[PDB]
């Protein structure tokens, strides 16, 4: 659930 | 002598030509996978749909569950590029089979309309691979992928060795299944079944066409005589392997570049999410038809697909 919350931050790679 | 001199330069002549042609098919073959890709390229695109995954992700930061959402993209990512993959090199190879042998076909006629008609309607039968076939292939990566990344967390960090390893096992299932007689699925996947292939030239050609070639049976006889032999290729367990080298080399290439933009960037390992969507701006290379993608190029000029399509061109006796 924190390790889904780090996850957050590589949304943002796909662009 | 005079006479024997005029007969090597016949015989140079042909030569010569047998030559030219061959290197002007396989131009051809490459000019013409450029030319389709798109239409392969976009269903495949439609059906995996990794950006629309990565928007429903963000939209949550700030309705499957969080933990559904990311299980769902590394799937699907994955899926998508190794789909792109298997289906330009099927229709790489696919290309390669049809072009040589229609152009063997036509050098011996030279040498020597309704043989224009089997061909045209040969040449018709890269449809069913662009609006059926992938879905297939699609199917047996989507589940060999399952077999593989299925219990994989998305944070779990990976040298660009071990993620290359765990897609080189992925490869070696899939594999595995599409070539597997159960007709293998890559003959499936290229050719339509036998009830269908009236229906293919229905779908690709206008009724003048079909009903010139209605009119002589003998066209539909020499169409399932090229077909054929082209499915003789292709249970071919050394084309098999081709296609295998060329899905390879594409993400070889691919991985090189990934390594690159790191080292750039700054190999130390990195999450599996990121290399989700380094994958997805690499596949969107392997999409691109234009003259200057390196990559299309390399596949379309491997030396053993030159020495199949040599064989194939070559091969008089079929």
């Amino acid at each position: 659930d924190d390790d889904l919350d780090d996850l957050d931050d590589l949304l943002d790679d796909f662009d | 002598l005079a006479e024997l001199n005029e007969r090597l330069k016949e015989e140079n002549f042909a030569k010569e030509q047998i030559k030219r042609r061959f290197k002007q098919t396989q131009n051809d073959c490459y000019m013409t996978f450029l030319s389709l890709l798109p239409v392969l390229t976009e269903p495949i695109y439609e059906a995996l749909k990794v950006e629309e995954i990565t928007r429903e992700l963000q939209n949550k930061r700030f309705t499957k569950s969080k933990t559904q959402l990311w299980n769902e993209l590394r799937n699907q990512s994955i899926t998508r590029f190794l789909t792109l993959l298997y289906c330009e090199s099927l229709l790489i190879v696919f290309l390669h089979l049809q072009l040589n042998i229609l152009s063997r076909r036509s050098y011996l006629e030279t040498a020597i309309q309704d043989e224009n008609l089997a061909e045209q309607a040969f040449l018709s039968y890269s449809w069913w691979l662009l609006n059926k076939g992938w879905i297939d292939i699609k199917n047996q990566v989507e589940s060999s992928v399952e077999d593989i990344f299925g219990d994989i967390n998305p944070r779990q960090e990976l040298s660009i060795e071990e993620f290359a390893t765990l897609i080189n096992k992925t490869q070696q299932i899939i594999d595995k299944q599409i070539y597997a007689e159960k007709s293998s699925t890559v003959i499936t996947s290229l050719l339509p079944p036998a009830n269908m292939e009236l229906f293919l030239l229905q779908q690709t050609n206008d009724m003048e066409f079909l009903t010139n070639f209605n009119n002589n049976i003998q066209n539909s006889e020499n169409v399932s005589k090229l077909l054929n032999e082209l499915k003789g290729y292709l249970m071919n367990d050394q084309v098999s392997a081709i296609i295998s080298l060329l899905v390879t080399v594409g993400i070889s290439k691919v991985l090189d570049n990934i390594v690159v933009n790191l080292m750039n960037k700054q190999i130390p390992k990195v999450k599996l999410a990121s290399l989700l969507a380094s994958i997805t701006k690499q596949s969107n290379q392997l999409t691109n038809n234009s003259l200057d993608n390196e990559v299309l190029y390399t596949l379309n000029n491997l030396q053993e697909l030159d020495d199949l399509s040599a064989s194939v061109y070559s091969n008089f006796d079929a």
